[PDB]
């Protein structure tokens, strides 16, 4: 018995699409009042799981959830044990808080052998996405223990700062995603590149303007940066760090394919059933999400999935269910993770609108169809960022996803975890 | 259904020696973990005393580093916290979970124990 | 659409002390008029308690001139009123609405909360 | 000013069981005694239960030593009578005075409460 | 088998009057010992009164040594306590045994009759 991640042979689940309920949302972010209200504003979440160890941040703000400001930055990680009879939940262990607030930006967690890395970014400009041309390009990687011991001041909390960076054409780089994964003694984090616009090559001859009339050729090319007269392009990726040497720092920024080449966009890669699969989010032309599994660890190489149901909602520009090359930068993250393979079953917790963020609705689809959906909340409550994790409990799939939504006597984007379960028997 | 019973005092004068009390029922407390957690109103969570299972791990916070040592009882299920040299700075109401301070906590936050430091 | 939560206890010994508690939202709670309205099975409508938008007028009736104050909490959204003394006649279902008796009331009656005073 | 409200009714078959009481308030309930007292029609005063502040003592008459038995509950202002084994003689108006029988009153008989045991 | 039946109730206002009773079968009652036996949660034994079989001897202890007075109805088989002038620190569980305070008790202690005075 003991919480795992997904090895060996789970049960066997649901393979039909019913419209009868069976998936029951777990609530395990039991929060206690919030008398004396006021501005506060929590955002910028990060959950990542892997062999019964889970670690969370945040960044709340007093005032407005978007222009505000920096008072806490809670970053801790914990153990995955059960709460009751088959009720799994997250007990946090240790709670690490920089000093300054406003200075850590996008981190990216990962797991280790008894230790817990987060890699952020510092800036000293304010949201590196915003303001990227004044960043340093200094990068920080918080190692946090996921069992502290008495008196070890070493052994606790380590504040380590990278000092080498292996970028060949890139500017800048800077961790961007939940986790990433690692093999053996090989970190890997999601992160995104910063290129120059004017150092681009890329033909505007390939773009999917053919079938797309309402579409200028260009906008593959007006896409790939946050606005048109820029000065950067984002490009995909993942970082490397090989903690074997311990001798320098290495900082190496593995460039995506040319596959179904989008903007940069929150990236998330993880071990599911033994093989790694890959997840990057739809900031640009192509609306619909982007999944698929890794056959090249280290040269990364995402055969992507061809899902045409399950997509991402947006501003008018660009709402969902768009195929066409648009000029716009804008979507939300909603990601998914694997819970099968012979039939490439996958389970996330997407929003389900045209133009607008409300509703946040579990579903499960295996290639091009739903099977089974459960609404975790009412259909007027407003979800931001969603992060889908699943695990095993000592015989059976079970997941717990992060979604912020709009608790009622609370005025403010909280962000729930449900504990859903895989169901066995359907009907 | 998991029920817990804050307990302890209040009203003390600035400097004294109050002890809280928190029993529980329910889960096994042989083998699981217990924080004291308080809010001042107009602010939020603020962790003070973190104890494990085994009573081989205590951690405490930077204001309430040498001022309370939470102990443990697994033969009696409680949770006691022997406060000494409080301020005025520390009232607040305490509550006891399964967490150190998070914002996490997978059961109903019962009824809570004020503590008063004034005068 | 407005939406009365009403809330409270019940089933407790005649001479306690209950603390009925309604939850609104939608219309503007900052200024506005809430009253705690009662019937028993058989009997019509009964106020009890008034408060008034910035809490400066607060009547009451003369059966429960001196059994129950109500408050306000302009702050967060909702009604208390904390019950005490109360006897065999105050079994009824407790109500919150924007009038003060009248047999007005401008939305409808959410759930309401029953109260029980009896052995 | 002191008021006493004096409750329960008659129209009962011969021999049946009712439950007289009187509530007051004004005066402190928690020492001071109680008393019931009848009159027919045609008749004087008539006294049948007494009782003492802390519930030591409790007399009652020679046509009424079995009949019922006077309780008393300070905590919540009130004067219970459990009348059981009533007869075609004891159709009455009764009353709650400070005086076992007397010709004495403290204060201004207010409503009373008729029993009517025939048929 | 002995068969200890204790009755009673709680829940009564600070300073109130109680009368506690307990009934038993099997053994001979009209000679014999009986003694009423408080436990607070977090304490042990403690005693409070004690009768001899003729109701020739009455113990008490230092703390209740003016506050109730136990009896002995020999005919019917009971044992009453007519708790008088109560505070908040006796609120525990009483029972009724064959042994004053001791350690001893030739008989399981069956249900037991837990008083509670508090507000
Ligand atoms: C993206 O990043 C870039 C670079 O990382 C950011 O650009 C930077 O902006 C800051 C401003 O925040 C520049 O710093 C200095 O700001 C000073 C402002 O002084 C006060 O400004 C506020 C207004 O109060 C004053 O108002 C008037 C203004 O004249 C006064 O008369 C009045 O008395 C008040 O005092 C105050 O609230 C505040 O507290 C400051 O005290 C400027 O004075 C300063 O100018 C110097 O530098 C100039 C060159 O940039 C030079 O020509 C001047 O002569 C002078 O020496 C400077 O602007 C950073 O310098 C600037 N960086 C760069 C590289 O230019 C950008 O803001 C950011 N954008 C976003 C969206 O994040
Ligand atoms: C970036 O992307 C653009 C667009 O795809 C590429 O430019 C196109 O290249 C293709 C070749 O793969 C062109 O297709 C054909 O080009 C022929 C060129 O003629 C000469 O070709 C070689 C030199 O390359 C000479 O040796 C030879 O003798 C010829 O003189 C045209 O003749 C063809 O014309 C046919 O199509 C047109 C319609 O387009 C008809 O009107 C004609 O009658 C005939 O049927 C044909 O066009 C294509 O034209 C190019 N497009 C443009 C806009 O230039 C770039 O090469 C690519 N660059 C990189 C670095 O990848
Ligand atoms: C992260 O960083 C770590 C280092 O910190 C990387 O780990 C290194 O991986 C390389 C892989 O190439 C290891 O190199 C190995 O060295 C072996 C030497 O061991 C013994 O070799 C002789 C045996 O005969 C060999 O002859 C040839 C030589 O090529 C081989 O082909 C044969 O198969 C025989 O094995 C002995 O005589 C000698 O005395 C040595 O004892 C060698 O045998 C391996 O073939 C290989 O070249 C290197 O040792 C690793 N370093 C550590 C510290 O473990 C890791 O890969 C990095 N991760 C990345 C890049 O993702
Ligand atoms: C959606 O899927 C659900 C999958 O769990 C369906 O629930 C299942 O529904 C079937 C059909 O009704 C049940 O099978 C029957 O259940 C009854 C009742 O079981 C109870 O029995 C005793 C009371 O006698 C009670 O103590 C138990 O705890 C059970 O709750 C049995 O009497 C029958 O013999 C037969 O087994 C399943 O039991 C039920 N699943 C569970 C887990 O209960 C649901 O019906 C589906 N809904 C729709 C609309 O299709
Ligand atoms: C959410 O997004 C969905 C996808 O973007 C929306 O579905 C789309 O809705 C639009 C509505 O303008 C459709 O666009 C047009 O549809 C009408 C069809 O009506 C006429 O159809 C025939 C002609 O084919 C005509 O004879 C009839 O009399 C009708 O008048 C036509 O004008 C065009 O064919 C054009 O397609 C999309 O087709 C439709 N897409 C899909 C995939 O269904 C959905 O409406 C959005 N919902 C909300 C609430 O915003």
């Amino acid at each position: 018995e003991g919480v795992s991640n997904l090895v060996g042979l789970p049960n066997n689940i649901c393979l039909q699409k019913t419209s009868n309920q069976i998936l029951k949302p777990k609530l395990i972010s039991y929060t206690l009042p919030v008398v004396g209200q006021s501005g506060t504003c929590i955002t910028d979440p990060l959950l990542a799981m892997d062999e019964g160890y889970f670690a969370y941040s945040h960044l709340e703000k007093i005032g407005s959830c978007s222009r505000g400001v920096s008072k806490q930055r809670i970053i801790g990680v914990g153990e995955v044990l059960d709460r009751g009879d088959e009720v799994p939940s997250l007990f946090m262990t240790n709670v690490w808080t920089p000093s300054n607030p406003n200075t850590v930006y996008h981190c990216s967690a990962v797991y280790n052998n008894e230790f817990y890395y987060v890699l952020c970014a510092v800036s000293v400009v304010g949201d590196p996405i915003l303001n990227s041309t004044y960043w340093s390009g200094s990068l920080m990687m918080t190692r946090l223990a996921v069992k502290p011991k008495n008196n070890g001041e070493s052994y606790n909390q380590h504040q380590f700062a990278l000092r080498n960076i292996e970028k060949g054409k890139y500017d800048k780089v800077m961790p961007y995603g939940p986790s990433g994964i690692k093999q053996g003694d090989t970190l890997y984090f999601p992160a995104v590149g910063f290129l120059v616009r004017t150092e681009f090559t890329y033909n505007d001859s390939n773009c999917p303007i053919a079938e797309c009339q309402y579409s200028k050729p260009e906008n593959c090319r007006l896409s790939m940066g946050i606005r048109p007269n820029s000065h950067y392009i984002l490009r995909s990726g993942l970082l490397k760090y090989n903690l074997s040497d311990e001798e320098n720092s290495k900082i190496v920024f593995i460039e995506i394919s040319d596959q179904r080449l989008s903007i940069g966009s929150p990236s998330k890669i993880y071990d599911s059933l033994g093989q790694p699969v890959f997840y990057q989010a739809s900031f640009s032309w192509d609306t619909m999400i982007k999944f698929g599994d890794v056959q090249t660890v280290n040269p990364l190489v995402v055969n992507w999935r061809d899902n045409t149901v399950i997509s991402r909602p947006g501003q008018s520009q660009c709402p969902r269910f768009n195929k066409c090359p648009e000029v716009c930068w804008e979507g939300v993250y909603n990601d998914a993770f694997l819970i099968d393979r012979i039939n490439w079953i996958s389970a996330g917790v997407f929003l389900d609108s045209n133009q607008t963020a409300e509703n946040p609705v579990f579903t499960v689809f295996k290639d091009n169809e739903v099977l089974y959906r459960a609404q975790l909340a009412s259909e007027d409550t407003n979800a931001q960022k969603t992060i889908t994790n699943c695990f095993l409990l000592k015989n059976k799939i079970w997941c717990i996803s992060l979604v912020e939504i709009y608790d009622t006597g609370d005025n403010v984007i909280r962000p729930k975890l449900f504990a859903v379960k895989i169901p066995e028997q359907c009907t | 259904e998991v029920q817990l019973v804050e307990s302890g005092g209040g009203l003390v004068q600035p400097g004294g020696s109050l002890r809280l009390s928190c029993a529980a029922s329910g889960f096994t407390f042989s083998s699981y973990a217990m924080s004291w957690v308080r809010q001042a109103p107009g602010k939020g969570l603020e962790w003070v005393s973190y104890i494990s299972s085994s009573s081989s791990y205590t951690n405490y916070a930077d204001s309430v580093k040498g001022r309370f040592t939470i102990s443990r009882d697994n033969s009696k299920n409680t949770l006691y916290l022997q406060m000494n040299s409080l301020r005025a700075e520390d009232t607040a109401s305490y509550y006891c979970a399964r967490g150190l301070a998070g914002v996490w906590g997978i059961d109903v936050w019962g009824q809570g124990t004020l503590v008063t430091v004034s005068s």
